Formats: structure tokens, C-alpha cells, sequence
């Protein structure tokens, strides 16, 4: 669950 | 010998014993309920010889109440493993159908294995033989209902290569078909789709070989090909709605036949050449 | 932890709006809000699923409570079926074998 | 799909049960 | 009784610890309000289906046959009635004896008298349809087992006459939603085509409700293990099973 | 009544809220607050759920094993009385027919 | 619930 918006954030990095 | 033998009634209720059973290498071990007939035949025995005036000993009189009290459970369990061993035995005959009956053979498993920890003199031994029985009569009755519309639609997947070509007779006999799968969904069989695609490709195979001899008998062309080109396919999943998906050409109609032909592509270039 | 189709979409919901955020201003609206939001939302699927045991477990001791009172109330009755068949037993064959003591004394 | 065991196996892995209590 | 009991058992363990200072003992009490108890329980195994009885005789018979059936049900019970049946005395027992013999017999009277006040069935109702009304008015006379055996003869077509209605409204639902032309007829009425499959959906189960209502009407009750509608009844289970909305709606939602 | 968890979290996301709200502008939050109200009152709607099933379950398991042990010792009694009731039949046939043969010498 | 969010939306607006 954690990993959904984990991968939101790093999309960008 | 009776005081000798020392029967009486304890444990849990099943009890699996291996015998070696000839024509099989291996031993083949079985279920069975644990209440021997040498205990009935007990209660039999005590109940002749009281009336008889010989004076039977206290133990045995009370192994015979205890018996007697415990007995309609035993005859209902013995009763539920015999039909269960004999529904097995019928679909362990055909084959053919062992994935269809999936579903009611893992709830009869399931409410075996949770059976099997319950000890005779138990609290749950009143609604479980009833639940048992219940489930096993309705496997039983399922098995019979499906060997009897199997063996119908076996008839009439033979009776394809006899049927003369024409579309009026191909059109009822797909129907017939459709209404026994119609049939064999609404009782909510296991796996019916992988069965009903096995059908399918049976039935497919069939009628290329009944296209290819309409084919080279035609040896107006457009015409002959629709007789068996627009029949409609057999549908497994059909008594659901709502969901507005559209099927295709090739899912709804034997659109592939030609490439079910035995001969290869060979005889629609055959047909070809005389025109 | 299998996660529930209601969690599911509400999570997907929260997503859209963080999206939405995220796309409107910076990346710095959510580098805090997210942790913060992530362990509630770990907590309503293990709330639901302790739930759920809560439920089944209710329903089998229920059921459980019923058998238990009318085998008892069975087995009540069939013993008092046998205190009075000893005592209508015990009398008549008592009055039987007084007479045959009487009889047998003169 | 529905792949309910063959028989030999579950009452052999039920007869473990059996035995085990 | 059950103080009876305790202290019978208490007389028991006195007894037995005064062995050395009695030797006869026996236990014979017949005591004298057990008789009373007999005639209470007769009296409500009378007056329970007396009520029974009554209650549906002037619920649901509102012809001289009716006005005359409800008035030798009151004949009887007032015959009954008169009769002292506190009395534990002998010839209070063959008056009650009597008296429960004569109600018999003008009730088995009453209900033979009914059964051809409905057995003129065939010459009345015409068309299922009246008689499926006229089954339900009077369903509550089929509790008695002399009427339920009485009709026999027009339960098989029943039956089969709903039979062909589920066999027919399965041929309903052979086809599906997007090829009905209950969609176009929705869409003419601006119904969004979710929210129509949901409603068609829901009148087919409503329309099998009815049915599965009429065939309990027709069998009385315990229809479901009847010879008969044990198939009627599964077959419906498994039909609704089908027909839940559940699942469309979710893909709706997602 | 709120659930102090529930409480606790709802704290951590208001300051966080009052810290977006404060950082850059007031229409931070107006598509978020019908959201996270729901997903907290859900939670503590379920917590609730789960303490009245909490307190409801400790009753109907206390009295379930009252009722299997007086029940045990109904199947005690019970068993006892047959036992007993077969001993005396026994023996009082048994000593009734030694009268008989006594009668017939 | 509602009530204390709403505080926090209004307190300056």
C-alpha cells in the first residue's frame, strides 16, 4: 500500500 | 467371547484403514466409519437373548445401550461413505468429466476433513450427520443429472456427421446443444467454460469435416459456405447480463472452420479453380 | 492484508486529489501529507479485517449457543423418561414379587 | 478455475491428521 | 414436580440411611390432581384448534352454506361449553367424552360440507388465473389435512402452469440486455443503460419472487420438500443466484 | 465520543493542513476536506463497530462455556441414571426368578 | 468531525 504513492513521488527523481 | 473381545464405541467417528486390493501394486487405502458391525450385531443379539430368559452380564448390557444409543448416527454415516464411494467410483468411470464436478467434490472433501476431527461422543454429532447427508444426496443426485445430459450430448455431437446439410437441421441441433449447456449453467457446474471450449473445439473440428465434404460435393459458391459459417457458436457463460461488451464475429460463429480443414487449405483452392 | 475494493477506491480517490495537488503547485504539498494519510489508511484495512473475524467468529459461537441449549434440553427430557419408567418399574414388580412372597410363605 | 485434490492423497494427508491428535 | 422430585430424593436418602429401623418400604403415590392435569391438557388440545379453526372460519368464509358453517361451528362450541368439563368425576368424564364426540362429529360435518363448498372449483373458475385467485383467498382451509388431501387433481396443473411461466421467463432472460428491446425502449425514455440492466434485472427477480410466491400459495406450506417443489425450489435458488446486481455495479463504480 | 488513535492522526494531518494552508494559499485544501472527514469518520465508525461486537462477544462466550459445562454434567447425570436404572432391573429379575425356581420346588 | 476542520478552513478566511 505504501508503495502506490511512494512511486507517485519518485517519478520525477 | 464377547467379554473376551471387549467391544464398545470411542474415538473419533471416521477411520482410515490401507488394504492391498488386487489388480492395484500399490495399497489402496480407504475411509471408513468407526463402528464395527460386530457391535450391532451385539445389540442384536442382546436384544433376542434378554427375552429368552438367559442372563446376559452387566457390561454387556451396557456396551449394548450405548450402542443402541449411539446407533442412528452410524447408520447415517455409514450410509453418507457408501454413496460417496459409489459417486466416486461413477465419476472415477468417465474421464471426461471429472473437471466438471470439481466444485462439489472439494465441498464434500471439506466437510469430510472437518468431520474427521469430531470423537463420538461429541456435542456436534446432532446437525453434522444431517448437513453430511444433505450435501452427499445432493452430489449424488448432481453426478446422475450430469452423466444423463453428458451421455445426450454425446448423441448429439455423434449425430452431427449424420445429419444431412442443411441449415434448418445444423441450427437444431446447436440448439438442442445450447439448451443442455443452458442447462448445465444454471446448476453452476465448476470450470464450465474450459468444457464448454473443449466442446468447442470437438464440435469445430466436426464441422470442417462435414464444410470440406459440402465442398467438394459442390465440385451461388457464396451460398454453400453459409450454411455452416453462420451457425451460432456454443456460449458456456450466457445466463449473466449487464456487462455491454459486444462479442465478435469469431466467438459468436464458426468464422475459423476453414482452418479446421482436415486437408489443409487445398480443397477451398480446389473449389476455386472451378470457376 | 488483503485490501478491501472500498479502501481501494478511497485511497484512489486520495490519489487523484495528490495528483492533482502535486501537478497544481510543487512536489512539496505532499513530501509530509503522505505518511501521515498512509498509516490511517493501513489502520481502516486492519480495522476491517479484525472486523470480519469479529463477525464470523459471532456467528459460529451463536450458532453454537443454540445447539448447546436444546441438546441440553433434549437430554433433560430422555433422562426424566428414564426416573419415571424406573419408578413405574420398580412398583409393579415390587407389588409382583410381594405377592409371590406371600403366596409362596402360606 | 477448480482443481479439487485427488482422493489417495487427501485422505493419506487426513489420516496424518487422524494420527497427529 | 420438581420439588416432588427433590424430595423424593430426599425420602430416598433417609431410607436408605434408616435401613436397620424399617422393613417394608415400598413407593405407591398416585396423587389425585393428575387426573386435573389430563383434563387441562385435553382442554387445550381442544380450544387451541377450536381457535385455530374459528379465527380463519370468520377471517376468511365472508351464500346460506358460509352463514350456515360458522353458525354449527357455534353450535358446536356451545355444546361443548355447556358441559362442566372441571368436573374430575366419572360422569363428568363421559359427558366431556361426549361432548368431545359430538364436536367431532360436526366438525368432520362442517369441513365435508366446505370441501364440497370448494370442490365446485372447475365449474366456476375458467382460466388459471381466477382459480390461482381463488387459491389464494382460501389458503388458509389447506392446514387441514382432509382438504389438503381433497385437492389433488388441480395442484398437478398448477404446477405445471407455472412451471411453463418459469420455463418462459427463462427464455426471457435467454436473451441478453443489449439485445432486448427493453434497452431501446429504456433509452427512448432517457434511462442511462447501468441503471436500466439494474432495473431490468431487478423486475425479473421481482417477477420470479412472485412466482416462487405463487407455487408456495398453491402447495401450502412446506412447499419446499414437497415432490414437486423441490426442484421449483432449487431451481429458483439457482436463478436468483444469477440474478443478483452486485457485481455490474461495482464495475460501474471502479 | 472519539477514538484517541483516531485523534492522534487527526492532529499529525492538522498541522500538516495548517502548514499547507499557511505555506502557500487557502485553495490548497478545498478539494481535500469531504475526503479526509469521510476517511475519519470511517475509521472511527468502524472502531465503534468493532467495540460493541468486542463487549457483545466476551457475554455470548462466558455464558457459551457455562452452558458446556452444565451441559457435561447433564450427559454425567444422565448416563448414571441409566446405569443405575439397568443394575436394578437386573438384579431384582435376578432375585425374582431365584423366587420362582424356589416356587416351583 | 466536521466542525473542527472547519475552524481550521475559517479561522482566517
Amino acid at each position: 500500500l505504501a508503495s502506490f504513492f511512494n512511486s507517485l513521488l519518485s517519478k520525477k527523481t | 467371547k464377547v467379554q473376551q473381545r471387549n467391544l464398545g464405541v470411542s474415538g473419533r467417528i471416521f477411520t482410515i484403514e490401507s488394504t492391498r486390493v488386487r489388480g492395484r501394486t500399490g495399497n489402496v487405502l480407504k475411509l471408513k466409519v468407526n463402528f464395527l458391525p460386530e457391535i450391532i450385531t451385539l445389540s442384536k443379539e442382546v436384544r433376542n437373548l434378554k427375552w429368552l430368559g438367559f442372563r446376559v452380564p452387566l457390561a454387556i448390557v451396557n456396551k449394548a445401550h450405548q450402542a443402541n444409543q449411539l446407533y442412528p448416527f452410524a447408520i447415517s454415516l455409514i450410509e453418507s461413505v457408501r454413496t460417496y464411494e459409489r459417486t466416486c467410483e461413477k465419476v472415477e468411470e468417465r474421464n471426461t468429466i471429472s473437471l466438471l464436478v470439481a466444485g462439489l467434490k472439494k465441498e464434500v472433501q471439506a466437510l469430510i476433513a472437518e468431520g474427521i476431527a469430531l470423537v463420538w461422543e461429541s456435542y456436534k454429532l446432532d446437525p453434522y450427520v444431517q448437513r453430511l447427508a444433505e450435501t452427499v444426496f445432493n452430489f449424488q443426485e448432481k453426478v446422475d443429472d450430469l452423466l444423463i445430459i453428458e451421455e445426450k450430448i454425446d448423441l448429439e455431437v455423434r449425430s452431427l456427421e449424420t445429419c444431412m446439410y442443411d441449415h434448418k437441421t445444423f441450427s437444431e441441433i446447436l440448439n438442442r446443444v445450447q439448451k443442455a449447456v443452458d442447462d448445465l449453467n444454471l446448476h453452476s457446474y465448476s470450470n464450465l467454460p474450459i468444457w464448454v471450449n473443449k466442446l468447442d473445439m470437438e464440435i469445430e473440428r466436426i464441422l470442417g469435416v462435414r464444410l470440406q465434404a459440402g465442398l467438394r460435393a459442390w465440385t451461388e459458391m457464396f451460398a454453400w459456405k453459409m450454411v455452416v459459417l453462420s451457425l451460432p457458436r456454443i456460449q458456456s457463460q450466457r445466463y449473466q447480463v449487464g456487462v455491454h461488451y459486444e462479442l465478435t464475429e469469431e466467438e459468436k460463429f464458426y468464422r475459423n472452420a476453414l482452418t479446421r480443414m482436415p486437408d489443409g487449405p487445398v480443397a477451398l483452392e480446389e473449389s476455386y479453380s472451378a470457376v | 492484508s488483503v485490501m478491501s475494493e472500498r479502501v481501494s477506491g478511497l485511497a484512489g480517490s486520495i490519489y487523484r486529489e495528490f495528483e492533482r495537488l502535486i501537478h497544481c503547485y510543487d512536489e512539496e504539498v505532499v513530501k509530509e501529507l503522505m505518511p501521515l494519510v498512509v498509516n490511517v489508511l493501513e489502520n481502516l484495512d486492519s480495522v476491517l479485517s479484525e472486523n470480519q473475524e469479529h463477525e464470523v467468529e459471532l456467528e459460529l459461537l451463536r450458532e453454537d449457543n443454540e445447539q448447546l441449549l436444546t441438546q441440553y434440553e433434549r437430554e433433560k427430557a430422555l433422562r426424566r423418561q428414564a426416573e419415571e419408567k424406573f419408578i413405574e418399574f420398580e412398583d409393579a414388580l415390587e407389588q409382583e414379587k410381594k405377592e409371590l412372597q406371600i403366596q409362596v410363605e402360606h | 478455475e477448480l482443481a479439487a485434490e485427488d482422493e489417495q492423497v487427501f485422505l493419506m494427508k487426513q489420516q496424518s491428521l487422524l494420527a497427529k491428535q | 414436580d420438581d420439588e416432588y422430585e427433590k424430595l423424593q430424593v430426599l425420602l430416598r436418602d433417609i431410607v436408605k440411611r434408616k435401613r436397620e429401623e424399617n422393613l417394608k418400604m415400598v413407593w405407591r403415590i398416585n396423587p389425585a390432581h393428575r387426573k386435573l392435569q389430563a383434563r387441562l391438557d385435553q382442554m387445550r388440545k381442544f380450544r387451541r384448534q377450536h381457535e385455530q379453526l374459528r379465527a380463519v372460519i370468520v377471517r376468511v368464509l365472508r351464500d346460506a352454506a358460509d352463514a350456515n358453517a360458522i353458525e354449527e361451528v357455534n353450535l358446536a362450541y356451545e355444546n361443548v361449553k355447556e358441559v362442566d368439563g372441571l368436573d374430575v368425576s366419572k360422569e363428568g368424564t363421559e359427558a366431556w367424552e361426549a361432548a368431545m364426540k359430538r364436536y367431532d362429529e360436526r366438525i368432520d360435518r362442517v369441513e365435508t360440507r366446505i370441501t364440497a363448498r370448494l370442490r365446485d372449483q372447475l365449474g366456476t373458475a375458467k382460466n388459471a388465473n381466477e382459480m390461482f385467485r381463488i387459491f389464494s383467498r382460501f389458503n388458509a382451509l389447506f392446514v387441514r389435512p382432509h382438504i389438503r388431501g381433497a385437492i389433488r387433481e388441480y395442484q398437478t396443473q398448477l404446477i405445471q402452469r407455472v412451471k411453463d411461466d418459469i420455463e418462459s421467463l427463462h427464455d426471457k432472460f435467454k436473451v441478453q440486455y443489449p439485445q432486448s428491446q427493453a434497452c431501446k425502449m429504456s433509452h427512448v425514455r432517457d434511462l442511462p443503460p447501468v441503471s436500466g440492466s439494474i432495473i431490468w434485472a431487478k423486475q425479473i427477480d421481482r417477477q420470479l419472487t412472485a412466482y416462487m410466491k405463487r407455487v408456495e400459495d398453491v402447495l401450502g406450506k412446506g412447499w419446499e420438500n414437497h415432490v414437486e417443489g423441490q426442484k421449483l425450489k432449487q431451481d429458483g435458488d439457482s436463478f436468483r443466484m444469477k440474478l443478483n446486481t452486485q457485481e455490474i455495479f461495482d464495475d460501474w463504480a471502479r
